[PDB]
C-alpha cells in the first residue's frame, strides 16, 4: 500500500496571537498561530469583518510568537520559537504576499525537549535584544542590530543557564533606553530531590529573579531577586521609560501584584469574586490571558479570569512609585488563548475553543455607577460583583472554528445525492452538532412563480452607466413576459420589445440601445421607441445567437453567420462577406469588449461535429479561422473570459473543459461534472467575471486572490440564470428553476465547507444513527458539572440560607437570586466538583435540529458507550444502550462500578423507554452489536452479553487483555480490540464451544484513540501524539489456533499527522469518484489519504516531495522527512500538503524544479490538481 | 537511497561477517550496516533492517575499543533507520541486571538513545506499577475521551 | 593523542579549512555528500586565530561542511566542533 496526503479543511484553533504593523502601513494586522499553520488577518474597520490574507504550513510545532522593531522603523517583525532548535526572524512582503525568513540561527536538538529552549520568548521593548528559554536550567540572547540600509542583524547568543532551575514565565521588562532586563519565575528543585520527608518540596519558593544584559560590556547580570508570597503563573510588562513606571504585575492564585526593584513597595490586589457564585467553595480563580493598550496619554490592561470575566486594571502613581492598583469589571467574553486590543477601538478574542469573536469598545471611561475595586480598601473576605450582559462591547464579526473535533460521521441523511458530515463539536455548555455540505451558502432573498416553463430570462440595463437593472425578460417557449424593477415586481408594456416571439436574445449594446433578437430577425430599439425590423430571408430559422456591446453576430440554419457591428454613430453596418462551414454550430459566443480599445476581434464557434473553431474579427483579417480543437463529445455553450485570458467550452454530457485562450490553444484542463447536460452563464462576482455552469448539480467558476476555483451550489437544481443588480440584490443571480422564478445571491467566496449548528448541553462522545430512521443518539458527558436537578436544590438551599440572614429581612435579595438565571453559553457553566460528572442522552432530527428524546440521569454517573442493535432472540424491535461508569476519579484512577442501561427505542425511532439497569464491575468502555447479541468491554475484560427479562446475562468471557479496552470493532466473527497502551489484538469466536480466543496482536505499544476496519485482514488506527497507522495479518495468519500471542500483525504505514485524529472513516465523498480515508482532528481540521493508481504517479509525487524537501525547506527550521517521522519513521506516505506548495513558489524555483523532473510548470502544476479533483474536491 | 534494493541480497555475507573470529571482520561489517541503514531512512527496509540487528547486538559486549566504536555507530545508525522504540525495546533488559558490566553496558546504548530522540520516548516508556511509597503510573495518558 | 573538541556555543562565524583536508567532514573525516556549514564560537575565531583551518589550524582557503549522515544523526547541533591540542599550549602547534 502506497498513500498520499491531502488536506480539505485546515485547522481553525488558535494558540497564540500577535498584532502589529506587519505591512509597514497604518493598518494593524493580527498574526496568529494554529498549531503548525502561520496566518496574518486584517480586520477592516469600516466593516468590522476580518480577512485572510496569508496561510502557510511550517511542518513543525509552534511554541512562542512575538513581535517587535528597531528605534526609527515603521514595520514590525515576528520571532518565532518551535520544536526545532532554532530560532528564526520573518517579515511580511506585502507586494509579494509571502513570509520572508530573515535569520535562522541554530542552537541544539529538535523536538519539544526539555532543557532546549524554545517554550519562552521574551523581547526588549526598544527591540534590541531577545531571549529564548527552556522550561530547565538554558537561556539564551541574542543582540538587535542595524545596517545603513536599514538591514536586520544578529549576534552570537550569550548563555544565562541556571542548575536545577524550573522557569514558569519570561517577560521583558520596559526600561526606556537603559541596558535591557528579562524577568522571570523561577523555582529551583536540588534540595527537594535531597529531602525523605518530603518537607523540602513543602515550602520552597518561587523567586522572581532579574537578568540584565550590559550592551556595552557584552555579557549578561543576574541583578535582583526576590521570593514571592505564593506561586504565580504570567507577569505582565508595565510600559515604562517615560510614559509609566517600569515593573511587572505578578498575576497569582487569588491576587494580582506589583513589583520594581529600589525603594518600590509591594502593592497586592485580591481578585473579585463573583456574588451568590454556584461554584465549588474550595476552588481558586486566576487569571488566564491579559491585554496591554497604551495612549498618548494613558495606559490599562485587559485581564481575564477562568470564568470568563475581563477586568479593566490601572495603577495610581506618584513621581515615580505606584501606590494602588485599581480593579474594574469591564464584560464577560468567552475564554480567551489570548485577546489584542487594536487600535480603532476593536477587541479580537481567541477562544481556546469554539468560534473566535471582533468586539468593537463602544465605552472607555465609564459612565455607569458600577463600584471599583483597589488595592488601598481595607479588609478583613473578599470584594465581590455581579455580572450582567455586555456594555462596553458590541459584538461585530463570529469566526467559525471547528475545533475541538471529537466525532464525526460521513452518511447521506438528507435525501440529497453527496453525502454530508456529521460533527460533533465545542466543549462543555457551548457543544453543538454541526452539518457540513460541500459548495456555497446561498443566500436566497426572493422567491415568486408564475404559470409556463421558463427556458430562458436575461437582465437588461436601459443605458450603458446604470447600476442596477431594468428588465426581466422571461420568455417561454412559446410566449415572452418581459417584468421590470421598481422593488415591487410589475409586468412592464412599454418596455418596447414587444414579444409575441419566443426571445433569445436581449443585452445593451449603443448609449442607450436595446436590442432583441427572435428567430424571426432583430429588432434594434434606442431612446428612440421605433422598429428597426431586421429579418432573415425565406423560412430558415435562426437557430442560436451571440451578442456584445459593439458587435451582433447571429447564424441561421445551415451556419451562415452574418457579422454586425456597431458604429460610433448608433446604427448597424452589414459586413461584405458571410462565412459558412462544414456543418451547422450547436454554440457559439464572444468575448466582452473593454471600455478602453473599440470592439472584440475573437469569436468563437462551436460545431455538433466534436469541434470548436475561433474565428477572427479583425477589420484586416475578418472572419479567417486561427485555431481548430476537437473535443470528446459536442458542446453546448462556450463563455469566452476574462478570469491571462481563458475559455470555457461546456460538453453537453457531464464534463466542462476550459483551455487557456490564444490563437494556439495549449493548456485544458477537464472536471466531469454530470448525469445531465452542461450549460454555461456569465454572471458577476466580487466585481470580476464568473462562469455558472449547470447540470444535475450546479457550479461556479470564479477567481479569488489569483486563483481558481469550481465550487458547486448547496441548493437544489436551477435551469437559466443572469446577473442582477438591484437596491433587492445589487450582486444576485436571477435564476428560474422548474415551474418557479427565484432570485438567490452568494456572498461567500472561500469557505470550501459550509455549515448549521445545533446547540447541545455538555460535550459530546459518541453518536449513532438508527437505521431506519435516520436520527442520532447523542451521549453528552462533562467532569466537574452539575446536573439540573443538583443545580436547582444547590441554588434553593443558598437562597434559604441567605434568607436566615437575620438582619433587617425586609430586603430579600433570595427571591431575586432564584429567578433570574445567566445563560450558561454566555457567562459559563459552573464547574463545581472534582469526581462530579453530569451526562444526557439526546434523540436529535438531522435535518432540523429539534431534539425528540431527552434522558438526564442520575449526578455522579458518566456515560462512555452507546450502541443501537437487535436482539436475535426478540423479534425486529430495537434497543439502545448506553454504558455509564460510577463515581470515576481520574488522577489518581479510581471507580465504584458502572451500568449498562437499555432502552426500547418506539415511536418510529422517536422516544425512549427505559427498560433495565444491569450492574458491573468497571466502566463499559466498548459496546459493539455481535450476531444477535452484544459485546461489551469491562474494564480488562471482553465479555459477550444477551437480552433477558431483567438484565443483561452474561455468556462468554476472556481475561487476558493488557490494560483497558477503548475500542471493540467486528466483521464476520473477528474481533478487533483496541488497548489504551497496547495497539489491536485480534480475538476470533468459536461458537461451537462458546470461546473467545486471541490469535494475533501487534509488537509496538500504541495509545490508540480510533481505529477503523479496511478489510478481512487491514485494520487502520490513530494515536494520542498524532501518528496514523495502517496495520495488516500476514497471509499466513491461522484464525484457528489456541510476547502476548505467537502470530503478529505486520506495519505496512505509518505517518506523523501532527494533530491527534479521533475519527477515520472509509468513504467517497464526491459522485462518481474513488473511495478516500477520511480523518479529522482535534483542532477542526479534515483530511484524506489517498492511494495511488500506477507505478508512474508514484514515481512523478516521490519526486516532486523529494526535490521541494531541499529547495522549499520548512519555514521554521524544521526537516521535513524528520517532522513525518517524529515517533516512527515515515512508511508509504507522500505528503501532498509540501507537493501542492509548489504552486506558491517564485517563477525561478517553479522553473528550476520543473527542469529537474523534466516537465514545465504548467504540466506540474496539472497533475497535482488531478489528483485531487479525482477524490475529494 | 538507490541501496535500497539492495540489502536482501547483501545480509548473507553480513551475517556470516559478522559472526566471524577476525575482529576486522566485524568492525567493516558493522561499517557497512552503518551506512546501508543511514543511506535508507524513510523508504521502508525496517524488515530487513530488524533482521541485522539481531546479527549486530550480540557484539556490544567487545572489550575492543576500534569494534566497540563500530558497533556504536552501527547502533546509532539503525536508531535514524528502524524507530527509537525497537532500540528501547532491545534495551530494557539489562537495564537493572544485577551485573555491574551488563548494566555499564546497557547505560551507555540508552544514554546514546537519550541523546538522540529525547522528546519521541514520551510515547515509548512501559508502564511502571505504583509501589507502597511512590506514584510511577502516569494517569493524564489513560483519560478516555 | 591529547585532542579534544571545543564544543563550546557556536555563534555566527564560519569554519574554514586549508587546502589538505578541504572536502572533509570536521566530524567523521569522510569526503561524501558536503551538507551543512559549520558554525564555530567567537573566541576560536579571534586575532591571529581568526581564519584558520578547523581540523588542524592551518592558513584556510574554503568553508567547512558537515556531510550528510552527520546533518541527519542532527551532529551539527553540538558545540563549537575546532580540535584543540591539550598537550601544547596557545602559541604553540
Ligand atoms: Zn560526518
Ligand atoms: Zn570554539
Ligand atoms: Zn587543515
Amino acid at each position: 500500500m502506497f498513500l498520499y496526503n491531502l488536506t480539505l479543511q485546515r485547522a481553525t484553533g488558535i494558540s497564540f496571537a500577535i498584532h502589529g504593523n506587519f505591512s509597514g502601513t497604518k493598518q494593524q494586522e493580527i498574526v496568529v498561530s494554529r498549531g503548525k499553520i502561520l496566518e496574518l488577518l486584517r480586520p477592516d474597520p469600516n466593516t468590522g469583518k476580518v480577512h485572510t490574507l496569508l496561510t502557510v504550513e511550517v511542518f513543525g510545532v509552534i511554541r512562542s510568537l512575538m513581535a517587535f522593531r528597531l528605534t526609527g522603523g515603521t514595520k514590525d517583525y515576528i520571532v518565532v520559537g518551535s520544536d526545532s532548535g532554532r530560532i528564526v526572524i520573518l517579515e511580511y512582503q506585502p507586494s509579494k504576499n509571502m513570509f520572508e525568513k530573515i535569520h535562522q540561527e541554530t542552537f541544539g536538538k529538535s523536538g519539544c525537549r526539555r532543557i532546549v529552549p524554545g517554550q519562552f520568548l521574551a523581547v526588549d521593548p526598544k527591540g534590541r535584544a531577545v531571549m529564548i528559554s527552556a522550561i530547565e536550567k538554558q537561556k539564551l540572547v541574542y543582540i538587535l542590530n542595524r545596517d545603513a540600509a536599514a538591514r536586520l542583524t544578529i549576534s552570537s547568543p550569550l548563555e544565562a543557564h541556571k542548575a536545577n532551575t524550573l522557569v514558569y514565565h519570561v517577560v521583558g521588562v520596559d526600561v526606556g533606553f537603559e541596558n535591557p532586563m528579562f524577568a522571570c519565575l523561577e523555582m529551583d528543585y536540588e534540595e527537594a530531590d535531597n529531602d525523605p520527608t518530603g518537607e523540602a518540596a513543602a515550602n520552597t519558593q518561587q523567586t522572581l529573579t532579574f537578568y540584565e544584559l550590559d550592551l556595552g560590556l557584552n555579557h549578561v547580570v543576574r541583578k535582583y531577586s526576590e521570593p514571592l508570597e505564593e506561586h504565580g503563573n504570567f507577569l505582565i510588562t508595565v510600559p515604562g521609560g517615560s510614559d509609566g513606571p517600569s515593573g511587572v504585575l505578578i498575576c497569582s492564585e487569588n491576587y494580582i501584584t506589583y513589583k520594581n526593584f529600589g525603594d518600590q513597595p509591594d502593592i497586592r490586589c485580591p481578585i473579585p469574586r463573583r456574588r451568590n457564585d454556584l461554584d465549588d467553595p474550595e476552588r481558586g480563580m486566576i487569571f488566564v490571558c491579559s491585554a496591554t493598550h497604551k495612549t498618548k496619554s494613558m495606559f490599562f490592561f485587559l485581564a481575564q479570569t477562568e470564568q470568563g470575566d475581563i477586568f479593566k486594571i490601572t495603577l495610581e502613581t506618584d513621581e515615580d512609585m505606584v501606590t494602588e492598583i485599581r480593579l474594574k469589571y469591564f464584560d464577560t467574553v468567552p475564554v480567551a488563548a489570548a485577546m489584542c486590543v487594536l487600535k480603532t477601538g476593536f477587541l479580537f478574542v481567541a477562544s481556546e475553543f469554539g468560534n473566535h469573536y471582533l468586539y468593537q469598545i463602544a465605552h472607555l471611561g465609564d459612565d455607569d455607577e458600577e463600584p471599583e475595586f483597589s488595592s488601598a480598601m481595607p479588609l478583613e473576605d473578599t470584594f465581590f460583583f455581579q455580572p450582567r450582559p455586555l456594555k462596553n462591547l458590541v459584538l461585530v464579526d463570529e469566526l467559525d472554528s471547528l475545533s475541538p473535533i471529537l466525532f464525526c460521521q460521513i452518511a447521506d441523511l438528507a435525501n440529497e445525492d453527496t453525502p454530508q458530515l456529521y460533527v460533533a463539536c465545542g466543549r462543555g455548555p457551548r457543544s453543538s452538532l454541526r452539518v457540513l455540505r460541500h459548495g456555497l451558502e446561498v443566500s436566497e432573498m426572493a422567491v415568486s412563480e408564475l404559470p409556463g416553463n421558463p427556458n430562458a430570462v436575461w437582465t437588461v440595463r436601459r443605458h450603458i452607466e446604470d447600476e442596477f437593472d431594468a428588465y426581466i425578460i422571461v420568455s417561454f417557449v412559446n410566449a415572452t413576459l418581459v417584468l421590470s424593477i421598481g422593488e415591487t415586481v410589475e409586468e412592464v408594456t412599454d418596455s418596447g420589445f414587444l414579444g409575441t416571439t419566443p426571445t433569445l436574445s436581449c443585452s445593451l449594446l449603443g448609449d442607450d440601445a436595446l436590442v432583441q433578437v427572435y428567430p424571426d430577425g432583430i429588432r434594434h430599439i434606442r431612446a428612440d421607441k421605433r422598429v428597426n425590423e431586421w429579418k432573415t430571408p425565406g423560412k430558415k430559422t435562426i437557430v442560436k445567437c451571440a451578442v456584445n456591446q459593439r458587435q451582433v453576430v447571429i447564424a441561421l440554419t445551415g451556419g451562415e453567420l452574418v457579422y454586425f457591428e456597431m458604429d460610433p454613430s448608433g446604427q448597424l453596418n452589414e459586413y461584405t462577406e458571410r462565412k459558412e462551414m462544414s456543418a451547422d454550430v450547436v454554440c457559439m459566443s464572444l468575448a466582452n469588449v473593454p471600455p478602453g480599445e473599440q470592439r472584440s476581434r475573437f469569436l468563437a464557434v462551436g460545431l455538433v461535429d466534436n469541434t470548436v473553431r475561433i474565428i477572427s474579427l479583425d477589420p484586416s483579417d475578418c472572419l479567417q479561422p486561427l485555431s481548430m480543437q476537437a473535443l470528446p463529445a459536442q458542446p453546448e455553450s462556450l463563455c469566452i473570459v476574462e478570469m491571462f485570458l481563458y475559455l470555457n467550452i461546456g460538453l453537453q454530457n457531464g464534463v466542462l473543459l476550459r483551455t487557456v485562450l490564444d490563437p494556439v490553444t495549449g493548456d485544458l484542463s477537464d472536471t466531469r461534472t454530470g448525469s445531465r447536460p452542461v450549460k454555461l452563464f456569465r454572471v458577476r462576482m466580487q466585481g470580476q467575471e464568473a462562469v455558472l455552469a449547470m447540470s444535475s448539480r450546479s457550479w461556479l467558476s470564479y477567481s479569488y486572490q489569483s486563483r481558481f476555483h469550481l465550487t458547486p451550489l448547496s441548493y437544489e437544481t436551477l435551469e437559466f440564470a443572469s446577473g442582477f443588480a438591484s437596491e433587492q440584490c445589487p450582486e444576485g443571480i436571477v435564476a428560474i428553476s422548474t415551474n418557479t422564478l427565484r432570485i438567490l445571491a452568494l456572498e461567500k467566496l472561500g469557505a470550501v465547507f459550509n455549515q448549521v449548528a445545533f446547540p447541545l448541553q455538555y460535550t459530546p462522545r459518541k453518536f449513532v444513527i438508527h437505521p431506519e430512521s435516520n436520527n442520532l443518539i447523542i451521549i453528552e458527558t462533562d467532569h466537574n458539572a452539575y446536573t439540573e436537578a443538583t443545580k436547582a436544590q444547590r441554588k434553593q438551599q443558598m437562597a434559604e440560607e441567605m434568607v436566615e440572614a437575620a438582619g433587617e429581612l425586609a430586603a430579600e435579595m433570595a427571591a431575586a437570586f432564584l429567578n433570574e438565571n445567566l445563560p450558561e453559553s454566555i457567562f459559563g457553566a459552573p464547574k463545581a466538583g472534582n469526581g462530579q460528572w453530569a451526562s444526557v442522552i439526546r434523540v436529535m432530527n438531522p435535518i432540523q435540529g429539534n431534539t425528540l428524546d431527552l434522558v438526564q440521569l442520575e449526578q455522579n454517573e458518566a456515560a462512555f458507550s452507546v450502541a443501537v442493535c437487535r436482539f436475535s432472540n426478540t423479534g425486529e424491535d430495537w434497543y439502545v444502550l448506553v454504558g455509564v461508569a460510577k463515581d470515576l476519579i481520574l488522577n489518581p484512577r479510581s471507580v465504584a462500578g458502572g451500568f449498562v442501561y437499555t432502552y426500547k427505542l418506539v415511536n418510529n425511532g422517536e422516544k425512549l423507554e427505559f427498560l433495565h439497569k444491569t450492574p458491573v464491575e468497571e466502566v463499559p468502555a466498548a459496546i459493539a452489536p455481535f450476531q444477535g447479541r452484544v459485546l461489551i468491554g469491562v474494564g480488562k475484560l471482553l465479555r459477550v452479553y444477551d437480552l433477558g427479562k431483567k438484565k443483561l446475562l452474561r455468556k462468554c468471557e476472556n481475561k487476558h487483555i493488557a490494560n483497558y479496552i477503548s475500542g471493540i470493532q467486528t466483521i464476520g466473527h473477528r474481533v478487533i480490540v483496541s488497548d489504551v497502551q497496547e495497539s489491536f489484538i485480534w480475538v476470533r469466536y468459536k461458537r461451537n464451544e462458546n470461546q473467545l480466543i486471541i490469535f494475533a496482536d501487534d509488537t509496538y505499544p500504541r495509545w490508540v484513540t480510533t481505529a477503523s476496519l479496511l478489510d478481512y485482514d487491514t485494520v487502520a488506527g490513530a494515536d494520542k501524539f498524532g501518528n496514523i497507522c495502517v496495520v495488516r495479518l500476514p497471509p499466513n495468519t491461522n484464525d484457528e489456533v489456541d510476547n502476548g500471542a505467537s502470530q503478529k500483525a505486520e506495519v505496512i504505514m505509518n505517518y506523523h499527522v501532527g494533530e491527534t485524529v479521533l475519527s477515520l472513516q472509509k468513504t467517497t465523498l464526491i459522485p462518481g469518484g474513488s473511495e478516500s480515508l477520511v480523518y479529522t482532528t482535534l483542532s477542526g481540521g479534515i483530511g484524506i489519504l489517498v492511494p495511488f493508481t500506477s507505478h508512474e504517479d508514484h514515481d512523478f509525487f516521490q519526486h516532486v516531495e523529494m526535490h521541494l524537501r531541499s529547495e522549499h525547506p520548512p519555514l521554521c527550521g524544521r526537516d521535513h522527512l524528520s517532522f513525518r517521522s517524529y515517533y516512527f519513521p515515515v512508511k508509504n506516505v507522500i505528503d501532498g500538503d509540501l507537493c501542492e506548495q509548489f504552486n506558491s513558489m517564485e517563477p525561478n524555483k517553479q522553473k528550476n524544479v520543473s527542469e529537474e523532473l523534466d516537465r514545465t510548470p504548467p504540466e506540474v502544476s496539472k497533475k497535482l490538481e488531478d489528483i485531487r479533483t479525482r477524490y475529494a474536491f | 537511497e538507490m541501496g535500497k534494493d539492495y540489502i536482501y541480497a547483501v545480509t548473507p555475507l553480513l551475517e556470516d561477517a559478522l559472526m566471524d573470529r577476525d575482529l576486522v571482520h566485524r568492525q567493516t561489517a558493522s561499517a557497512v550496516v552503518q551506512h546501508m541503514s543511514l543511506g535508507v531512512y524513510g523508504f521502508g527496509c525496517e524488515d530487513s533492517l530488524n533482521h541485522l540487528l539481531n546479527y549486530v547486538w550480540p557484539n556490544v559486549f567487545e572489550t575492543s575499543p576500534h569494534v566497540i566504536q563500530a558497533v556504536m555507530g552501527a547502533l546509532e545508525g539503525l536508531r535514524v533507520a528502524i524507530g527509537p522504540c525497537r532500540m528501547l525495546q532491545y534495551c530494557l533488559q539489562g537495564l537493572f541486571h544485577p551485573a555491574r558490566k551488563v548494566r555499564d553496558v546497557y547505560w551507555k546504548i540508552y544514554n546514546s538513545i537519550y541523546i538522540g530522540s529525547q522528546d519521541a520516548l514520551i510515547a515509548h516508556y512501559p508502564r511502571i506499577y505504583n509501589d507502597d511509597k511512590n506514584t510511577y503510573i502516569r494517569y493524564e495518558l489513560d483519560y478516555i475521551l | 593523542p591529547d585532542l579534544i573538541f571545543c564544543r563550546k556555543q557556536a555563534g555566527v562565524a564560519i569554519g574554514r579549512l586549508c587546502e589538505k583536508c578541504d572536502g572533509k567532514c570536521v566530524i567523521c573525516d569522510s569526503y561524501v555528500r558536503p551538507c551543512t556549514l559549520v558554525r564555530i564560537c567567537d573566541e576560536c575565531n579571534y586575532g591571529s586565530y581568526q581564519g584558520r583551518c578547523v581540523i588542524c589550524g592551518g592558513p584556510g582557503v574554503s568553508d567547512a561542511y558537515y556531510c550528510k549522515e552527520c546533518t541527519i544523526q542532527e551532529k551539527d547541533r553540538d558545540g563549537c566542533p575546532k580540535i584543540v591540542n591539550l598537550g601544547s599550549s596557545k602559541t604553540d602547534l
